[PDB]
């Protein structure tokens, strides 16, 4: 799991 | 006769962001983002308070999670607890920098800044002197108790690890910080100043008048934000909206 | 609280 693009999804 | 510091303190001392880096930091980057702007889109003083305030709140974030104890926490229970004490931490951070380097008749900003009572006696409006006079009083009770930094480092424990938050999964190493933490500050307070012999509980005392601060502040920006006053991407938004 | 997860996990 990557954080920043987790971050991008779901933001 | 000489000091005595619990261990327990220690560890959480050495877990203290670099204050003057911190302030050196937020300053350069607020002096940027200004001279980033054309003469007609400036940031008023409220639109850079309100960037200092969120990048504090970075700062906060940054403490808490590589802080001993806390980063052990599943991302889901760091989260709960953050999301419960982010405002607490923010007026904390405020009340204890007053404390320290605070002179009578001013404001000390996280950047070095000073602000003159009577600047904001003739700027600010009612709500904001309203929340500002109670922080003051709040800041004159902890220097008449003597409060110092490792009363403070333990009171951010305390109030970043609530008992009180809902859907806690690991309990437990919420319930053994606040078991040793206040124990470490009970020992702390009754060998260092012993002739105030309930300074312990009057310190405890001040947490829920934290809180009332911090409902207040809360309330006062959210106020802001739906005049349109708040500057867009502000971190401190997206924790009231949550 | 996207924000929030992603400063935390990071
Ligand atoms: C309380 C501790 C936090 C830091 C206090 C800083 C004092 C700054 C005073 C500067 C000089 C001044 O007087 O600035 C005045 C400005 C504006 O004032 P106004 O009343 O909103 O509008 C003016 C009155 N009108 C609208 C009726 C015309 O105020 C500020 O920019 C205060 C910024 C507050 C902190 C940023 C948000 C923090 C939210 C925290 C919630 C978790």
């Amino acid at each position: 799991e990557n954080a920043l693009l987790r971050y991008l999804l779901d933001k | 006769a000489a000091a005595s510091i619990p261990h327990l303190i220690l560890e959480l001392l050495k877990c203290e962001p670099d204050e003057p880096q911190v302030q050196a930091k937020i300053m350069a980057y607020l002096q940027q983002e200004q001279a980033n702007r054309s003469k007609h889109e400036k940031l008023s003083t409220f639109g850079l308070m309100c960037k200092m305030a969120d990048q504090t709140l970075f700062s906060i974030v940054e403490w808490a999670r590589s802080s001993i104890f806390f980063r052990e926490l599943k991302v889901d229970d760091q989260m709960k607890l953050l999301q419960n004490c982010w405002s607490e931490l923010l007026i904390l951070d405020h009340i204890y920098r007053q404390v320290v380097h605070g002179k009578e008749g001013s404001i000390f900003l996280v950047t070095g800044q000073q602000v003159d009572y009577s600047i904001i006696a003739s700027q600010a409006g009612a709500t904001l002197n309203n929340l500002m006079s109670h922080a003051q009083e709040l800041v004159a009770k902890l220097r008449s108790l003597q409060f110092d930094q490792r009363e403070f480092v333990c009171l951010k424990f305390l109030v970043l690890f609530s008992l009180d938050v809902k859907n806690l999964e690991n309990f437990q190493l919420v319930e053994g910080v606040q078991e040793q933490v206040n124990a470490a500050l009970l020992d702390y307070t009754m060998c260092n100043y012993p002739q105030q012999t309930e300074k312990f509980g009057q310190l405890l005392l001040r947490l829920p008048e934290i809180r009332a601060i911090s409902m207040q502040a809360e309330e006062y920006l959210y106020y802001k934000h739906l005049n349109g006053d708040v500057p867009y991407n502000n971190l401190l938004i997206e924790m009231l909206h949550a």
